């Protein structure tokens, strides 16, 4: 009979950078998101495999809570089957997604007149991530012949570049906070309904 | 010279609207916000709510959701906090403080305007 | 030792149109090719590096990618400002070589 | 809204003494919380910053430390002018606040 | 603000000397590698020599065509970086570009300086 902590990764202070994005296991409680739909400030809400309505009378098992920060036209990649440098190299949903994708508009917050560039973003790899997997490595990235001494400058770049927010630097450029659930309805008795 | 000085001790009645002044130079004021915090006589802090500094979009507490307004005028560097509707509850010390963007610690603060309320 | 070739030297698609300019290659590039626009009279500049990222400060019409050997550089809706000659440059191994270049008119 | 409870409620110290303070939290904080001190009707100022590091100008025997729910505010050889009331604030989760507070007074 | 510029624009008879010189302003050059273009309207734009930068013992690197004969080094206390040719033949015509760092961003280029042998 204790609510859930959806109190806490919501309005919390500092979300973590895409990076590394934290991890929030929410079990044991009942859940109530009739206050997370009826909230008009939230931009964006997609729920795939669950209607959003019915988010209620469903015993999950366990429901995970990513959240991070990202652009504003980057947010369309936090969904099943696309592609950029966010969703291949930073943070990859699977293809059999049963959560929902929650965003914001908060250039209120994390956009100083100068360069707020605390948010870094992963630019390059060796390959592409797997599905619900994070990588904060910072690997000095070569892309010619040479393996260079763990060395800066030719061929050799540091992958998190940062990013930038200005308050008046447009709106597909605007930094969202994006935090994303994502549900669990087998192999288990149930443990969060409400 | 980072300092927050601002205007004097208020004698309002209660039904009158009250506007205290909180002015900031010395430093750049657009790269920090601007948190309000009400001192009652004997107990601690409460954190009104903060005003982001370059577009007056303010942000309350959500005790005080009501009757609370904070105005923003940039050439001229400052904060004013209405005040609708006084009571007898809202007798109290009312700080500035610049908390940051990024950080929020309360580290530069001001002198305090004591409003009371009394008929 | 690594040359690129860029076959097509005269490209002429219209305003608010679409063209692509290809850039073969003859070994293992693995991403790290750079694209560079020359307006007449100027000095090259600058547009895609590492065969898919883009710069500060040019517009979003110029999206170029690729990977394996073979790139490419697709604008989209060209205009009148656009009519200028598109390098292609490799950085693999150490005697860098560029692309023969593609000159653009309007009809 | 997250309270934080401090105990005791006041003290009692002599000049040359360590007494140790607390600021138990509700919830867990990741080391979000700072220290102030206010002496009578004026001004706070801070004490330590992130609950473990340090400002300029302030003295060295303010020592903050502790992590989690559980806080500590050691002040060590405490002279005359540490005399006042000392706050807890997190700053975590919204909204922000500070604490009920201990009272430092001189036997 | 950040801006290049060369210079040693001149005619020489072929088996010459000239060294060209390339100022920079207005960034950070101790970690830049600046390298140099070859354009010419018969052989199209070639590449010619490269410096790194401090943290990798200002190496060098050199097309095929011009070994031993283009020496190129720089000092950052003077702010510039000199491209010094000897020997030069009929091939080596053209406008030459002094560049900040090629194939990454900060990728600015000069505006160039023609040598041509009579
Ligand atoms: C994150 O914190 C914000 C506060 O900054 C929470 O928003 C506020 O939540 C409270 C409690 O749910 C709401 O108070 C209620 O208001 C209704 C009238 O609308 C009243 O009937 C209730 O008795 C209670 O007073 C408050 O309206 C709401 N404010 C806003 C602006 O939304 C928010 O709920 C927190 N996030 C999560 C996920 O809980």
């Amino acid at each position: 009979t204790n609510l859930c902590p959806f109190g806490e990764v919501f309005n919390a202070t500092r979300f973590a950078s895409v990076y590394a994005w934290n991890r929030k296991r929410i079990s044991n409680c009942v859940a109530d998101y009739s206050v997370l739909y009826n909230s008009a400030s939230f931009s964006t809400f997609k729920c795939y495999g669950v209607s959003p309505t019915k988010l209620n009378d469903l015993c999950f098992t366990n429901v995970y809570a990513d959240s991070f920060v990202i652009r504003g036209d980057e947010v369309r990649q936090i969904a099943p089957g696309q592609t950029g440098k966010i969703a291949d190299y930073n943070y990859k949903l699977p293809d059999d997604f049963t959560g929902c994708v929650i965003a914001w508009n908060s250039n209120n917050l994390d956009s100083k007149v100068g360069g707020n560039y605390n948010y870094l973003y992963r630019l390059f790899r060796k390959s592409n991530l797997k599905p619900f997997e994070r990588d904060i490595s910072t690997e000095i990235y070569q892309a010619g012949s040479t393996p260079c001494n763990g060395v800066e400058g030719f061929n050799c770049y540091f992958p998190l570049q940062s990013y930038g927010f200005q308050p008046t630097n447009g709106v597909g450029y605007q930094p969202y906070r994006v935090v994303v659930l994502s549900f669990e309805l087998l192999h288990a008795p149930a443990t969060v309904c409400g | 010279q980072i300092q927050l000085v601002q205007s004097g001790p208020e004698l309002k009645k209660p039904g009158e609207t009250v506007k205290i002044s909180c002015k900031a130079s010395g430093y750049t004021f657009t790269d920090y916000g601007l948190n309000w915090v009400k001192q009652a006589p004997g107990k601690g802090l409460k954190w009104m709510g903060w005003i982001n500094t370059y577009s007056g979009e303010p942000t309350y507490n959500d005790e005080f959701r009501g009757r609370f307004a904070f105005s923003l005028e940039t050439s001229t560097i400052t904060a004013y906090l209405k005040i609708n509707n006084l009571k007898n509850e809202d007798t109290a010390t009312y700080f500035c403080a610049r908390g940051g963007n990024w950080d929020w610690y309360f580290d530069v603060w001001g002198a305090g305007t004591t409003v009371t309320v009394s008929s | 030792d690594i040359v690129m070739t860029q076959f097509q030297k005269f490209m002429s698609t219209s305003v608010g149109d679409r063209v692509s300019i290809t850039c073969k290659a003859s070994q293992n590039v693995r991403t790290a090719v750079a694209w560079y626009q020359q307006k007449p009279g100027q000095s090259p500049k600058a547009m895609i590096y590492l065969a898919s990222n883009r710069h500060r400060g040019v517009p979003d019409r110029f999206t170029g990618s690729g990977c394996g050997t073979d790139f490419t550089l697709t604008i989209s809706n060209v205009q009148c400002e656009d009519l200028a000659d598109y390098f292609c440059l490799q950085h693999r191994n150490y005697p860098l070589t560029f692309g023969g270049g593609t000159k653009l008119e309007i009809k | 809204d997250i309270v934080l409870t401090q105990s005791p409620a006041t003290l009692s110290v002599t000049p040359g003494d360590n007494v140790s303070l607390s600021c138990r939290a509700s919830q867990i904080i990741s080391n979000n919380l700072h220290w102030y001190q206010q002496k009578s009707h004026e001004s706070p100022r801070l004490l330590i910053k992130y609950a473990s590091q340090s400002i300029s100008g302030i003295p060295s025997r303010f020592s903050g430390s502790g992590s989690g729910t559980d806080f500590t505010l050691s002040i060590n050889s405490v002279e005359t002018e540490d005399f006042g009331m000392y706050f807890c604030q997190q700053s975590n989760t919204w909204p922000l606040t500070c604490g009920s507070g201990t009272k430092l007074e001189l036997n | 603000e950040v801006k290049l510029e060369e210079s040693g624009g001149g005619l020489v008879q072929p088996g010459g000397s000239m060294k060209l010189s390339c100022a920079a302003s207005g960034f950070t050059f101790s970690d830049a590698w600046m390298d140099w273009v070859r354009q010419s309207p018969e052989k199209g734009l070639e590449w010619v020599a490269q410096i790194r930068r401090k943290a990798n013992n200002h190496a060098t690197y050199y097309a095929e065509s011009v070994k031993g004969r283009f020496t190129i080094s720089r000092d950052d206390s003077k702010s510039s970086v000199y491209l010094q040719m000897n020997s030069l033949r009929a091939e080596d015509t053209g406008i030459y570009y002094c560049i900040r760092g090629m194939t990454y961003a900060m990728d600015f280029w000069g505006q160039g300086t023609s040598v041509t042998v009579s």
